[PDB]
């Protein structure tokens, strides 16, 4: 390392260094460029002495608007840190007679508790402003709060200022996040799942207020990312008494670079972010938008100016999400029969469908909740066929609860959306799945439960999980239907025969 | 954000002073200061410079192209490193001379490069007419032409052009002026005009060895006999048959490298009868034998105390000069030519440079100058001569002769024998020093018979096609094999050193080998055949 | 943001270290980085230079240039490819001669370019003449022509200079000196003064076929027989019937394009003479007789390790050298020259080169050179000659015979037999190598009758104007049809190859074809005529 900073120096034998180390010139050149900074706020921050100083000093700007601080403020911040988590007296209690089950039938009783849970949910901010991306009497509290609270901070943070954070990786990616540390040592994480983290992330957004660390403390057991932010001097946050901060929402943050560090014997990870505005970045999302498009426009026949695509994802880990529609849908494509794709897309194209990939909960992304007969009718997964509104609904956040991948939860829930097309074409006037009813049912008495569990569900589902099985990518996969529904696998070729 | 670059040559500043290397990579020349351990395993030569000269030897080339190549393709090898002056060297070789009266002896020579003594930079051979009779009738040149008190002989020579410098000429092709004797001139060759449109690179010859030479006398109008010769010369001549050719340095025009296209065209500016001077006085000198015992000349560009701008240039110590100059190299530390270690030379210094010389070892209390070798700096001016100790040498430092012991060392490989001659394989430089062979037999009882018993006969010894000398008895015999009157008579052959020779009959026309000094060289009975 | 480009020959250096290639899209030309699947089927070659010299090849015409076209439209075709130097070969053709004294032998002249061993960059060629009687009295040409001892007669011959370069000459034309013998130059032919104003493109005569060869005796008062000739001469003359003629390298001026208005001026400052030793220094030699088995002389650029700038040009290997220079393709993989095999060629190699291939064949660890082709680096300076291996040759590498069984094939197709002669259809190629036919009859019993049994008379075959060789019995019969002595009779024809002919009577002046070996070739009985 030593000699490769001396030979950095020298201008004159600069360019040999760059001649036979190309990849290590460039990783010399990230380094002082705008790597060296970073080196200074670290080492500050083990001496007891100058922690202490930066804290004092920060306070001592900020100590003024404290006092103006009025009790209201100081209530909203209250019950902002901390959620608050007889009412019936009727029939419900009769009928009575995990999370929600310790707190707290397949009729018209688990109707009720669908109900109940949305009026059980704690009243908290920062997720449900993270989760819908920004009972009706609730709603009013939730309105004049988020106002109340909004107007608010009138500071801006406007030297640069270094915060820290732990977070759940949970909160990304709580698929990868079981498999991160080592099974064989739980110390380390295994590079390769890690080079795919960072494969696609570029940049990131915090919808909700986040709350952060003036100084690096020690993180929790499932806590092993450290964010750091290079903070804006327009960006407005708000100082708490235990060396806290509330930052503003609709922050823009660029991810610069993500590496593993040593700390105490353990391995973590730090990402790198700078806070940028956020209008700036969702410029950017646009045009990105704009590619997918035009790109799988020309592919399909589809037209060129349709968009037929809408990125509506929002949440910390939105850019790999972005970049992934572009794997998944390459994906799609290569997996599916070409003259399938051609006839699907002629039923979409003729109408008003979309493809919508978002990060947010389904009766609240765009337009779920509109197609829904009763609020407490809602349903949030990762996704589902909707006749009513001709959409695919592929939600990034969440985990599927059975495909393994991302490619298997989608074909999960392209079979739904087959379906309604092949509904389409026979019955005009009646439902598209009805004649899939009697004709499923009946293929799901004798042996429908036999497959994975998410098929036994309904005869949609084990269509929907049926049709992904005889497509999959994975021969073994597409096999196993044959040598344990030999039945089965007759008739089902002979609906996509259908054209 | 320019490096600074006083000299203006392309070269920046530190690389210059310090040391640098040109190295290719892909396909891309770049320049690039030295890395001790990682360009020395792919052979590149550690450089310096001067950083306020454009060209530090002041030869018409850059520091800087000499180094990238874009220069006249044909300069030398050795002569691309930047502190060897690349400059012409040509001298005259004469083939073949005859003669007649304005019963003609046309007879073939041999010429050699010379160097005399307070000698000066100017270029001159020798050439040695050859004394064995080719034909038997011949004695006394006298008669064989009908040369009278009163008379007058023509002379009709062949010549061809050598280049043993490192830089070729183009347009021009010297002056030269013959001389015999030390003060008769006999002629001065005319300077040809627009007519050496060829090239002379670096060892070739003019015209090529594949034409004919050039010859001298014009065969048209300009003289009836130009080369007329009294007399009293003819007998000065045939009492020394050495003649020399003087040569001055009136050299061609140069050519230059032009970087927008790569052309070479020689440019009516730049004359070399203007540039030679300051090489000549900025430069040491050293005259080197080693390798096929002829004189090849380089100069090496020392630095003058007394004058500030040349302390620019850097200090060179003699071992790299030699390590340099010629291609030396120390495979483990030991200098050598291939094989051949550096103890077996001597050095020979003129007069100025020897009080300067014998300074130099004694801040450094030392006496064998062969060891403490990487120590001497080297200065401006001083002429140095290596040759190899084991020859003896004449007046104009040729190699005329050598110790016996070395000589007999050099015959101990018979590869056959027959009573027709002997078929050996000597090493080429030997057979430089040997004019030729008297053969003789010996009775049991010591008589002696020399079958060539005339001073022109010993030139009895060709060289086959496979490089095997061949002796022939039948040559200066009559035409007869080799009888032995007894197995048990011995046979003895001599070889004759060039010093050792005769060339004129003696007082009283003495033409038997009798008062010859011989060398004996071999010795087997008549059944050891 | 500027595409970097070194040399400043327009083709940036990426694209010129990778491979680019040119293109003609509606009409518009442009240049392309060489693309896998869509260039080969366009039959467009993959080009490669380097990105440090302004003509990679070192010729006068830039790297840009030439895939271009931007350039005398004259190049032949094969030096477009720009590692093929592009530069002039000129030799002289003789052909005719005719003599008398200062009752006139006129004989017609046959030549051929030469080509020896240690063979140098210099232009020679070689005569031949005419041995036939064309009149049946002229027995003895000392005597045709009343020369004495004392006697001197004079020559005048008529000549046509013959171009197999690459590229023109425009001004001037070379001087060129006739010699016999080994030394005796009789004549050296004056430069005529501003009169080739013509141009002298490749494969082309000066003057033209159509027109009368340049006279060789001035036929003015210069010299009222510049090219006077002694008795002894013409006595060497009769007995080695072969003359010189070696020519120099003073071509003229070079032709260049001018960017601005496509104009191609003869520059004044740019002279051929100066080019040709970068040249020659810097490029692989190749001579090939594959064509009509005519030496052809190609020059390739190689790598020299020795030189920095050197070695940024693209490696070369001999296969693709080979591929490049000639025309030789690849249809199923197998080298051939329009159908002729690589096996049936020799390959030679310079002492020099020999080490240098037989180290390179060494660590490849092959023993057969035309396996491991494409693997063998051409290195700078090396000299390969290419010949078919099918024929025996002399010592100045003129083809002169071949092994009798090839011959015999090679007259196995009678298109026609008559008793007035034969009618053959021949290789073009073998009638170069065969001085004539020995026909003869044989008695019902075994006698022996050669009809023309004279050295002199063996020139009775003849071409006709459809390509067909035909033989004519009344040339050297007694005007006379062909008579047989027994319809049983056979009849047998006999060829003469030249290595195996005689010039000179013999010692007893036989004239008989007796002591000449002789081949078998037609035999028929006399009804099978």
């Amino acid at each position: 390392f030593a000699k490769a900073f001396a030979y950095y120096i020298e201008p004159q034998h600069r360019d040999v260094l760059q001649l036979y180390a190309p990849e290590a010139f460039n990783y010399m050149d990230k380094f002082n460029e705008q790597e060296i900074n970073l080196s200074l706020e670290e080492l500050k921050d083990q001496r007891m002495l100058a922690r202490y100083e930066k804290w004092e000093k920060i306070k001592q700007h900020y100590q003024h608007w404290s006092d103006s601080l009025s009790e209201e403020g100081r209530g909203l911040l209250k019950k902002l840190q901390i959620p608050i988590e007889h009412s019936l007296s009727q029939e419900e209690k009769e009928l009575l007679k995990t999370e929600e089950k310790e707190f707290l039938l397949s009729e018209k009783e688990k109707e009720f508790l669908k109900k109940l849970k949305l009026d059980i949910q704690p009243y908290d901010i920062n997720q449900r402003l993270q989760d819908t991306g920004g009972n009706l009497d609730v709603r009013k509290q939730y309105k004049r709060d988020i106002q109340n609270i909004d107007a608010l901070l009138h500071q801006s943070i406007g030297n640069k200022i270094y915060l820290y954070e732990n977070m759940n990786i949970n909160n990304l990616t709580a698929t990868l996040g079981a498999d991160l540390v080592d099974s064989t040592d739980n110390t380390k994480i295994n590079r390769g799942i890690f080079n795919e983290f960072k494969k696609n992330f570029k940049y990131s957004i915090s919808s909700n207020y986040m709350i952060v660390d003036i100084n690096e403390r020690p993180a929790l057991d499932n806590e092993r990312l450290k964010w750091r932010i290079q903070l804006s001097p327009d960006t407005r946050a708000g100082y708490l008494e235990n060396g806290k901060l509330i930052l503003q929402r609709n922050i823009g943050l660029e991810i610069k670079d993500v590496q593993i560090i040593k700390q105490s014997e353990k391995e973590y990870i730090r990402i790198d972010a700078k806070v940028v505005p956020k209008s700036k970045i969702d410029t950017k999302i646009q045009e990105a938008q704009l590619n997918i498009n035009q790109e799988w426009n020309k592919a399909l026949g589809l037209p060129k100016y349709t968009k037929l695509i809408t990125f509506n994802v929002h949440n910390r880990y939105a850019s790999n999400i972005v970049e992934s529609a572009y794997l998944i849908l390459n994906e799609w494509k290569n997996n599916i029969q070409s003259d399938l794709i051609k006839k699907v897309t002629n039923y979409l194209v003729d109408g008003n469908g979309r493809f919508v990939f978002t990060d947010i909960t389904l009766p609240n992304i765009a337009e779920q909740y509109t197609h829904q007969d009763e609020i407490y009718e809602q349903v949030h997964s990762k996704g589902l066929y909707v006749p009513e509104s001709r959409s695919i609904l592929l939600h990034g956040p969440s985990k599927g609860v059975e495909l393994r991948n991302d490619s298997e939860g989608f074909i999960h829930e392209f079979g739904h959306a087959v379906d309604d097309y092949a509904g389409y074409l026979l019955d005009k006037n009646q439902s598209d799945l009805v004649t899939n009813s009697k004709k499923f049912i009946d293929i799901f008495k004798e042996e429908g439960s036999n497959l994975t569990s998410y098929g036994r569900t309904n005869e949609a589902e084990f269509f929907a999980e049926a049709f992904r099985l005889m497509h999959s990518t994975d021969h073994a996969e597409r096999l196993k239907v044959q040598k344990n529904a030999p039945k089965t696998f007759q008739f089902i070729n002979d609906q996509i025969k259908f054209i | 954000p320019t490096v600074p670059d006083r000299d203006n040559d392309g070269i920046p500043d530190s690389l210059e002073v310090e040391g640098y290397t040109v190295d290719v990579k892909n396909k891309r020349t770049f320049l690039s200061p030295w890395i001790s351990n990682i360009h020395e395993k792919k052979g590149l030569t550690k450089y310096k410079s001067s950083p306020e000269k454009w060209s530090t030897a002041s030869d018409p080339y850059s520091d800087f192209e000499k180094v990238t190549g874009r220069i006249d393709k044909n300069v030398s090898p050795e002569a691309r490193h930047p502190l060897v002056a690349a400059y012409p060297i040509v001298h005259v070789d004469m083939e073949n001379i005859i003669l007649s009266k304005n019963r003609t002896i046309s007879k073939n020579t041999s010429t050699s490069r010379t160097h005399t003594s307070g000698f000066s930079n100017s270029n001159s051979s020798t050439v040695a007419i050859d004394h064995s009779l080719s034909l038997a009738g011949e004695r006394t040149w006298a008669e064989t032409m009908g040369l009278n008190t009163a008379d007058t002989a023509r002379l009709n020579a062949n010549i061809r052009y050598v280049n043993t410098g490192t830089a070729p000429i183009y347009n021009v092709l010297p002056t030269t002026s013959l001389v015999l004797g030390k003060n008769q001139t006999l002629a001065t060759i005319k300077a040809k005009e627009n007519q050496l449109s060829q090239i002379l690179a670096p060892n070739n010859y003019y015209p090529s060895k594949n034409l004919a030479p050039i010859a001298l006398n014009a065969q048209d109008d300009f003289s009836s006999t130009p080369i007329t010769m009294n007399y009293n010369q003819f007998l000065e001549l045939e009492k020394t048959k050495q003649l020399r050719l003087d040569t001055d340095q009136v050299y061609g025009n140069i050519a230059t490298y032009n970087f927008e296209n790569g052309r070479v065209r020689v440019d009516t500016g730049s004359n070399w009868s203007e540039v030679l001077p300051q090489i000549q006085e900025t430069t040491a000198r050293i005259i080197f034998n080693g390798k096929d015992l002829n004189l090849v000349e380089r100069r090496i560009a020392a630095v003058n105390p007394s004058d500030p701008l040349e302390t620019t240039k850097p200090d060179m110590t003699l071992k790299e000069a030699l390590k340099i100059a010629f291609g030396f190299n120390e495979p483990n530390g030991n200098l050598q030519y291939q094989g051949k270690d550096i103890t077996e030379f001597d050095f020979n210094f003129d007069q100025q440079t020897s009080q300067n010389i014998k300074n130099q070892l004694a801040e450094l209390n030392a006496t064998n100058i062969y060891t403490v070798l990487d120590k001497i700096k080297l200065n401006a001016k001083m002429n140095i001569l290596i040759r190899d100790k084991r020859f003896h040498y004449d007046r104009n430092n040729i190699a005329v002769g050598a110790d016996e012991s070395v000589v007999k060392e050099a015959h101990r490989e018979v590869i056959n024998s027959s009573t027709e001659g002997l078929l050996l394989n000597i090493d080429k430089d030997i057979r430089k020093i040997l004019s030729g062979y008297i053969v003789e037999i010996e009775d049991t009882e010591g008589l002696k018979e020399v079958i060539n018993d005339r001073y022109d006969m010993l030139n009895i010894s060709s060289l086959r096609q496979d490089g095997k000398t061949f002796i022939d008895f039948k040559k200066y015999n009559d035409k007869l094999p080799l009888y032995i009157s007894n197995p048990n008579y011995k046979v003895n052959v001599y070889a004759v050193t060039k010093e050792n020779t005769i060339i004129n009959p003696s007082e009283n026309g003495d033409t038997s080998t009798n008062g010859i000094k011989k060398i004996l060289i071999f010795s087997k009975k008549g059944y050891e055949i």
